[PDB]
RNA sequence: AAAGCUCCUUCGACGAGUCGAGUAGUUUGGGAAUGCUGCUCAAAAUGGGAGGUAAAUUUCUUCUAAAGCUAAAUACCGGCCA
RNA sequence: AGGUUGACCUCGGAUCAGGUAGGAGGACCCGCUGAACUUAAGCAUAUCAAUAAGCGGAGGAAAAGAAACCAACAGGGAUUGCCCUAGUAACGGCGAGUGAAGCGGCAACAGCUCAAAUUUGAAAGCUGGCUUCGGCCCGCGUUGUAAUUUGGAGAGGAUGCUUU
């Protein structure tokens, strides 16, 4: 299976800077933390849904909060990014299970938010009052806003009397009936028109 | 939108959520004609005239030759769709031509 | 060959007015 | 040098509190650009239009004449963008208009 | 705005009056040198929207270029290895004869840095293009911050490394499954996909 | 009359 | 003076020898589905591109080319310091 | 004076006023051009290899980059790189061999600017020269420089609060 017929030796990639690109990294992090505090070190990212059938059945942290969810949650969108707030103008809203959570997060965050002014000596009504503005903070939106529930809870338990009667004829017969009803969508179609023109024909 | 069966398989397949409709995105408005660019447009046609293989075209449509003619666009323009589209147009154009005489 | 201060930092009005009106703010999040 | 008289005019007007309105009157013009012309013609708004005989390139123009005639402007085709430039105070004018004049012309 | 009307005229390239122009045009260029200065741009509508301004610092140079494939400078003409089952007549250059353009409009003015070109004309010998130059080092130029971004020394000749429109074009760099080798740069993916990456914990 | 957009 | 939010009858410009087609060379895992270049033909306005088997018909889903800028994570047998 | 006097357009001159380019370096980077030895029993497909050599152009990184994308899902959402996908889909004389991408986890994240609109109740824009540093000139430009708008929209209205 492997081979080396090509010259392999110019371009072989060692890795013995492992360790020193991670104290590189930690060194970049918390320069990047001292630099943005007392902001958090990352942006608030709204919770969507994998796609593909192998995938759909897990959530994950998507790019950016759409304008729809922007608006329903009261954030104007030049301020949303000003505050932390991801903002994706690609993604859509196809469903109301996806805005509503994703709104329920913005407000969450909104709700938690503290605002210092502009000016300390001239505060705003938007602004956060200073007797409020002493709090525990913190500093990963990714640890305190993560994907709390990725998959659907694998058990659950119910009364014996509140069992389902189930799919009349089995479920394996539902899928039967199912593909087969997919593959002859089309001849059933084409012989209703043959018939319906047979009898405006012989009516 | 019609809701999903809540099957793996078949028609409407798919895991059931209520659908909701969404406003028209601006970018999907290309190709809608705007009353400026269609004035625009019909002035350049009557300014600049016609192609030559227009003109043949519309030789051949005059002529009835309707077959020779799509056969005739679709060695000119590269396809199909564009040939049939281009007969249409010229027959618009013929049309309103006849009308004005 | 390096260009200015001033002509590097100067910007267009309309990326003006949007700073003056939306800059970055302090912020923090309560745990 | 009129525009800076009637610029300090309007700031002294705005110092003793009275807008530019009331000290300066509306303005009658020719018009030039060709931009600003052909929108002026697409709107209905001038009633004559003078285009020069030799924009180099031509197909600035060359639509000109049928835009006037569709739009029932008067135009009519004349020799000298020079001679243009120097009504509008540059070196060459393709085109001017007239959309309105004084109650005397 | 006239500019919608030259555009649309611009577009019917086989009317009689467009024809009648462009032949003109042809033999006054013909007439002129290989590359000569152009005092105005012939298409301002496309030098407009290519990102023309009536400027000072922005130029325009109209240049001629012979069209057909390349030739190996081989002596007779001919290979001496092994059977190639063709000939040297039909081996196509991989870039663009508005590239070659280009690049030749760059060397004659190194002074100033190639925004864009835009073709302009064509007979069977030559094709036609117009060459739109920003001066860096011009006061106009480096305080609008529109164009100021050429004036830094990353924008050095883009014509001659593919970093203009023809040279994006030419290198493939498009999204999607049909630029999979090309859309990142071939001979980094290339590296990519070749090296022999070994880990410590392997 | 033909129009761009409408103004004020 | 500029700026944001909310709602709406209406309007809502969006890049052409360019896309696309044929052909040849080259290239690709894409020698039925790849990209690039040269030659010939050469567009349109809910239009156009794509949806890896050719053609037609009817739908559908996704974007919005032919103008442009932009830090970070990435590479580093050259230079300097350790 | 009109056989005169000028205005534009195009093309020139000057050791004119002010600038800029070349060469070096080229480990890494962006392109062009481009082999053969080798491996296929030998050998014109192939392989080596879209490599070596040759030529052009940058920087501390370069390049790419905010979808004419992937998908077909309950849909993801600029670029780059690592792990995985995967020695898989696929391509291939007389077969030696070649060989991705979507998804997924992670490092890092950042978004924007034009052309196509009439400022038309006032080119509001800008290079250069002289300055008493207030400004004044020679010009560029209406064949369009400012503000406004970029599809995520926007233009017009209506409406009442916020902002610098």
């Amino acid at each position: 299976n492997n081979h080396f017929r090509k010259h392999w030796q110019r371009r072989v990639r060692c890795h013995f800077d492992q360790p020193g690109k991670k104290v590189t990294r930690r060194l970049a992090r918390r320069a990047k933390a001292a630099a943005l505090a007392p902001r958090p070190v990352d942006k608030l990212r709204p919770i969507v849904r994998c796609p593909t059938v192998k995938y759909n059945r897990r959530t994950r942290l998507g790019r950016g909060f759409t304008l729809e969810e922007l608006k329903a949650a009261g954030i104007p969108r030049l301020l949303a990014p000003t505050i932390g707030i991801a903002v994706d103008h690609r993604r859509k809203n196809l469903s109301e299970e996806s805005l509503a959570a994703n709104v329920q997060r913005l407000k969450d965050y909104k709700a938690r938010l503290i605002l210092f002014p502009r000016k300390s000596n001239k505060p705003k009504k938007a602004d956060t009052p200073k007797d409020q503005q002493t709090a525990e903070t913190t500093t990963s939106l990714r640890t305190s806003f993560g994907v709390e529930q990725p998959l659907a809870p694998g058990f659950t338990e119910i009364s014996k009397s509140e069992i389902p009667a189930g799919i009349e004829g089995g479920a394996y017969r539902a899928l039967r009936k199912a593909r087969s009803d997919a593959r002859l969508v089309g001849v059933r179609e084409k012989r209703a028109k043959e018939k319906a023109e047979a009898e405006a024909n012989k009516k | 939108p019609v809701e999903r069966t809540g099957l793996i398989r078949g028609l409407n397949k798919g895991h059931k959520t209520t659908r909701r409709v969404l406003k028209e995105r601006p970018s999907r408005r290309k190709g809608a004609q705007s009353k400026r660019t269609q004035f625009v447009r019909s002035l350049i046609r009557e300014v600049a005239g016609l192609a030559p293989y227009e003109r043949r075209v519309i030789e051949l449509l005059r002529n009835g030759k309707d077959k020779r003619a799509r056969k005739f666009s679709k060695k000119k323009l590269g396809t199909f769709g564009r040939a049939k589209r281009k007969c249409e147009e010229l027959q618009r154009i013929i049309a309103e031509s006849r009308r004005a005489h | 060959r390096r260009l200015s201060k001033e002509d590097a930092s100067r910007v267009l009005e309309k990326t003006k007015k949007r700073l003056t009106h939306f800059p970055q703010r302090k912020y923090a999040v309560k745990a | 040098q009129e525009k800076k008289e009637r610029l300090l005019r309007e700031a002294t007007a705005i110092k003793e509190g009275k807008k530019k309105e009331d000290v300066s009157k509306k303005p009658y013009t020719v018009k030039y650009g060709l931009n600003h012309v052909v929108g002026l013609i697409e709107n209905k708004k001038a009633s004559l239009v003078l285009i020069a005989n030799d924009v180099d390139p031509i197909e600035l123009v060359v639509f000109l004449p049928a835009l006037c005639r569709k739009m029932g402007i008067p135009y009519a085709i004349i020799k000298g963008k020079a001679r243009l430039g120097t009504l509008v105070h540059k070196k060459t004018a393709a085109v001017v208009a007239i959309t309105e004049v004084r109650s005397e012309d | 705005g006239a500019l919608k009307y030259l555009e649309e005229l611009s577009k019917k390239k086989q009317s009689d009056v467009v024809r009648f122009l462009l032949r003109v045009r042809c033999w006054e260029y013909r007439q002129l040198n290989v590359i000569h200065r152009a005092s105005r741009p012939s298409r301002p509508d496309k030098a407009r929207r290519l990102g023309y301004k009536a400027k000072q610092g922005y130029v325009i140079y109209r240049v001629r270029v012979r069209r057909g494939g390349r030739k190996r400078p081989v002596p007779k003409g001919a290979t001496y290895g092994k059977p190639t089952n063709q000939g040297v007549n039909q081996l196509k250059y991989q870039r663009s004869l508005r590239a070659t353009a280009e690049e030749r409009v760059g060397r004659r003015c190194s002074n100033l840095r190639v925004l864009n070109s835009y073709w302009v004309n064509q007979d069977s010998t030559y094709k036609y293009y117009e060459v739109i130059l920003v001066d860096p080092n011009h006061k106009a130029i480096r305080r609008d911050p529109r164009i100021n971004w050429i004036c830094n020394p990353v924008h050095k000749h883009r014509e001659c490394r593919g970093l203009t429109s023809t040279g994006k074009k030419s290198r493939g760099l498009n999204k999607g499954h049909r630029f999979n080798k090309t859309r990142a740069g071939r001979r980094k993916t290339w590296k990519r996909h070749n090296t022999l990456s070994l880990w410590r914990y392997r | 009359a033909v129009s761009v957009r409408k103004r004020a």
